[PDB]
């Protein structure tokens, strides 16, 4: 398994409807967690065992670093966007966060962009910035002036990191590791024959379906669709199979522990 | 690059204090803090940025607004002598992240809150000429400068010989010892310079010290009788 | 949060470590400041990460386990007798201050000749001048005992302990054997 | 300056039943800038009760969002998923398909 735990940062030019000036959200194992932006200037919980785990202080002061850091990251895209001469609409991103893996090994990252593009890329161990341009050249050699910054990085992405993430994990462990057993039903598409192996309704989204051809014949020519989101916290997925009129075919499901083998007419 | 003022307030309990910062450094946070004996440095307001002001662990009674990037005034609505204490403001750079802030702290406010202005006195300088012994035995004078009977403690004792300010054989008590504990006590500050005879023999060599003292300001009620507004005191003294 | 000592004494000329020991919830950093009497917190350095910072005239080391920081000031003159400050933050990035050391350098005195003299007023103060281990007391009735104080006279190389003792009236004398009594 | 087309998949969030009310989903995702435009579509008219997820972030400097409206599945009637991004110069628009 693999557990994860980031805080992405936006800032636009042009803060346009439906895409505030300033975005921040954390998420947890893909999960959304928290939430800021311009518009509101507060701090909200996005998942409902963090509002109820997290008391009202953490809500409070968070929120005015965020809206520091709002400062902060406009400003940050002024200075690029000067750089580069750059005027009207450009993106600048932020991603920072740790993971912590199965054997214990946790990772560290840190990395900017600009327009969609890697800008600058932080190295915990070798407590040095790295960059793609020349602009980014300068950004690395101001960055890298305050070894209180860096060696504070470090602490962060290595230690601090990973306590909140463990911390948050045993928060909404009965969510984080719910179990809810798929709908699996095969249908028929004719040709212009081609069976679909469909599972609807579960939230640990590792399922597995292999199609068997007669009672023991992995069938290759196959397609896969990939586990779609459903809205309701479930997913759902697909696979399917272009059959010939032969004298037998069966899909084989397995979800947490729940294998079902299905018929197909 | 960080300054304050006023720099010393004699207050009432139950009056107007706003004291006010200015920083030259580019930083978009300051604070402000408060230094008592028992408690190390607490917060009472910060400000990550013009307009915005957020509480610190000691709010209560304390009020503070920032109306440009570089002021960030903390307004007491209603004065009480438990507001008594040092006061420091502070800035950092919000561009470090929010762990590596270094805070660049402007000069003490000595603030004093009390609940009748009669007890303000002003301080009495008291020269006093060296001893022959130790002209005889040492070869060095180390006059002395008494300055007693003032309340509050915020004075300054500083010599000028000659008319510049030594700063050599000067060893100003940092303290000033109550002249007896009970409350609003007078406090009395003691200070040595030792010259050499040679700087003595000379009659020429003109020696003064010099005691600054910051009381009530000219805007406050004093109709009863003295006025110990703001004032340096002094006494001389020549060689010999 | 944080804990520290109030007090640390060591000679002149010698060195002075100076401790820190917090309990905070995370830490982002560890920062030591210098407040010298009448002036103002000066930052002195910041540590995250363990090991020792040789800044050169002082050093910092800080244990995160132990949560344990001391920072090592060297070549220690009369002008660093001050207080120090440590401050630790949170992991909501809170700074914890604690109460402070007040450090007080010894001036090593190559000629101690301890004599009282009398202060004529141009009223008699009494002087108690050149006397390290030599500690004064507040001492006796209603009526005034100061501390020791360090004079650095540039002109020479001279650094006198001096004390000045009065007392309203009362027919006291410099010769009164005080509880310092150091004779 | 980079721009990313985005990847328009239109489904529904449980298996379909002519008859039956169910919800059709438009998962549009790895598309940047950020700046996009929604509109569902029944035969043709815009569906006005489309309700937009929250924005959410990608690992690769993309977006997604989920886009879903309530609705009832029939024999006959046909939904898409118009979405116009900076991406392209016209709106792209994916039909529903069911099988
Ligand atoms: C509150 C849970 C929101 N946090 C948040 C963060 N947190 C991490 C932040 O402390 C570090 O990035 C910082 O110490 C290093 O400079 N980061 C973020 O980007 N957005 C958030 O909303």
């Amino acid at each position: 398994r693999t557990h994860s735990l980031r805080y992405f940062r936006l800032a636009v030019s042009d803060p346009g409807p439906v895409v505030p000036e300033f975005i921040s959200v954390g998420y947890v194992d893909s999960h959304p967690i928290t939430t800021y932006d311009s518009v509101t200037r507060q701090k909200e919980p996005k998942a409902p065992w963090m509002a109820e785990n997290l008391a009202p202080d953490h809500w409070e002061r968070y929120t005015q670093l965020l809206r520091g850091w709002q400062q902060t990251f406009k400003a940050e895209l002024r200075h690029l966007q000067r750089h580069y001469n750059h005027s009207g609409l450009h993106t600048y991103q932020r991603m920072i966060g740790c993971e912590l893996l199965e054997d214990g090994s946790t990772t560290g990252f840190l990395q900017y962009a600009y327009d969609g593009q890697d800008f600058i890329i932080f190295n915990k161990d070798t407590l040095s910035w790295l960059a793609m341009d020349y602009v980014a050249h300068i950004t690395k050699q101001a960055w890298e002036a305050n070894l209180h910054e860096l060696q504070y990085q470090k602490n962060w992405l290595e230690e601090e990191c990973i306590a909140w993430l463990k911390r948050f994990l045993e928060y909404g462990r009965d969510t984080l590791e719910r179990t809810e057993h798929p709908v699996v039903r095969t249908t028929r598409k004719e040709t212009f024959t081609t069976f679909f192996c469909r599972a609807h309704g579960f939230y640990p989204p590792e399922i597995s379906m292999t199609w068997m051809k007669n009672g023991e014949e992995i069938a290759q020519e196959v397609d896969y669709g990939g586990v779609l989101p459903s809205g309701d916290g479930t997913y759902q997925t697909w696979l399917s199979v272009n059959l010939d009129p032969q004298s037998v075919y069966s899909c084989h499901v397995e979800h947490s522990g729940r294998q079902m083998v299905l018929e197909a007419p | 690059a960080v300054t304050q003022s006023p720099r010393n307030k004699v207050a009432v309990t139950g009056g107007k204090v706003t004291l006010s910062c200015n920083q030259t450094n580019n930083h978009n946070n300051m604070y402000w803090y408060r230094q008592d004996t028992g408690h190390g440095l607490r917060l009472i307001h910060y400000s990550y940025g013009a307009g915005s002001t957020e509480k610190g662990d000691i709010p209560d009674g304390y009020k503070a607004s920032r109306p440009s990037q570089e002021n960030f005034s903390l307004i007491l609505e209603l004065a009480t002598p438990s507001q008594t204490s040092v006061y420091f403001c502070a800035s950092g750079d919000a561009k470090l992240g929010v762990g590596a802030e270094t805070l660049y702290f402007g000069s003490g406010t000595r603030l004093t809150v009390l609940e009748d202005l009669n007890k303000v006195f002003p301080p009495e300088v008291a020269v006093f000429e060296p001893s022959e012994a130790e002209i005889s035995h040492t070869q060095k004078a180390t006059l002395v400068c008494l300055a007693t009977g003032f309340f509050p403690d915020h004075v300054e004792l500083s010599w000028w010989v000659n008319g510049k300010e030594v700063h050599s054989g000067v060893c100003t008590d940092p303290q000033p010892l109550k002249e007896q504990p009970a409350l609003n006590d007078s406090y009395a500050l003691s200070s040595r310079l030792r010259v050499s005879a040679t700087f003595w023999q000379n009659p020429r060599n003109h020696f003064r010290c010099q005691v600054q003292f910051y009381g009530l300001s000219e805007n406050d009620e004093w109709t009863q009788d003295a006025k110990p507004v703001t004032q340096i005191v002094s006494a001389e003294a020549w060689g010999r | 949060g944080v804990e520290q000592p109030a007090k640390l004494m060591s000679v002149e000329g010698t060195f002075a470590r100076v401790n820190c020991t917090y309990s905070t919830s995370g830490f982002n950093g560890l920062s030591w400041y210098q407040q010298r009497e009448g002036q103002a917190p000066v930052f002195l350095s910041y540590v995250v990460l363990d090991g020792l910072k040789d800044s050169g005239h002082f050093s910092t080391f800080l244990s995160r386990s132990n949560g344990y920081s001391y920072l090592l000031l060297t070549e220690l003159q009369i002008k660093d007798s001050a207080s120090y400050l440590c401050a630790v933050r949170d992991s909501n990035y809170q700074l914890i201050w604690g109460s402070g050391t007040k450090l007080i350098i010894k001036p090593n005195i190559q000629n101690p000749d301890p004599a009282v003299y009398q202060l004529r007023d141009s009223k008699s103060v009494c002087l108690f001048t050149d006397f390290s281990q030599t500690n004064v007391s507040q001492s006796k009735d209603s009526d005034y005992i100061t501390d020791k104080c360090v004079l650095d006279m540039r002109s020479m190389d001279f650094k006198s302990n001096s004390a000045v003792a009065w007392s309203n009236k009362s027919d006291f004398a410099c010769a009164n054997a005080f509880n310092n009594s150091i004779i | 300056a980079i721009q990313k087309t985005p990847q328009i998949q239109v489904y529904s969030r449980h298996p379909p039943e002519n008859g039956k009310p169910n919800i059709l989903n438009c998962y549009v995702t790895q598309f940047h800038p950020p700046h996009i435009e929604i509109q569902m579509l029944k035969n043709g008219k815009k569906i006005p009760k489309v309700e937009m997820s929250d924005m959410s972030f990608s690992k690769d400097w993309s977006f997604y969002i989920l886009a879903h409206t309530e609705f009832t599945p029939t024999e006959t009637d046909t939904y898409a998923c118009r979405v116009k991004h900076a991406s392209m110069a016209e709106p792209k628009t994916v039909y529903w398909d069911r099988d």
